[PDB]
């Protein structure tokens, strides 16, 4: 058991930096990097989930600084939260 | 018992032709084949361990082009360190977020461990779908 993850713990350049280790897979295991994903996922609340990282839609920037821009303005979009 | 899976063997098989959308046949049917290319890549070649052989398999992948063309950036970034790749949201089980290498007759009813003609890869909810009809 662990608490959900909070994106309003991490600033912006925090973030940036872990979507940049997923996008290049710079963890010690695979385990190591599917944990980040998940802690992703909850920190985004965005209902695509890993999808972000790995099966943008059409038309969405899929490097970091991108993903980043998408779940920022999602979560603006939808009342949610911002970075610290 | 101990573990076949967990002792060393040697890979054996043909795989079977595939295209360079051969990922999304994993979430359908038994699963997706080990392409002809990777087996041809991987047969005759000493294993640790089955866990060492889905490294393999999955480094294989990164290093063929039709392969993994189909794969976006961050996938291909998984694949060139042996990871397996992430599967689509709706296929996800749980933590289980990734393709994963199965036996189709099972080790214990007689199918071999490093038999690349008796391993499919497939989602993990199409690994439980199959499973739980079993």
């Amino acid at each position: 058991m662990e608490l959900k993850h909070s994106i309003s713990d991490y600033t912006e350049a925090e973030f940036l930096q872990l979507v940049t280790t997923i996008c290049n897979a710079d963890t010690s295991s695979e385990e190591e990097l599917v944990k980040l994903v998940t802690h992703f996922e909850e920190m985004t609340e965005h209902p695509s989930g890993s999808d972000l990282i790995y099966y943008p839609k059409e038309g969405d920037d899929d490097s970091p600084s991108g993903i980043v821009n998408t779940v920022k303005q999602w979560r603006a979009a939808n009342g949610k939260s911002g970075f610290k | 018992m101990e573990s076949k899976r967990n002792k060393p063997g040697k890979a054996t098989g043909k795989g079977k032709p595939v295209g360079d959308k051969w990922l999304d046949d994993a979430g359908k049917d038994s699963g997706a084949p080990i392409p002809d290319r990777i087996a041809d890549k991987l047969r005759d070649k000493e294993f640790k361990s089955f866990d060492d052989f889905r490294k393999a398999v999955w480094e294989e992948v990164s290093k063929d082009p039709e392969l993994s063309k189909n794969l976006n950036p961050s996938n291909k970034s998984s694949v060139s360190k042996g990871y397996s790749p992430a599967t689509p949201k709706n296929q996800q089980v749980g933590g289980r977020k990734v393709y994963e290498l199965h036996h189709d007759k099972p080790i214990s009813q007689g199918g071999e461990v490093y038999d690349m003609d008796n391993i499919r890869v497939t989602t993990p909810k199409r690994h439980i779908d199959i499973h739980r009809g079993k």
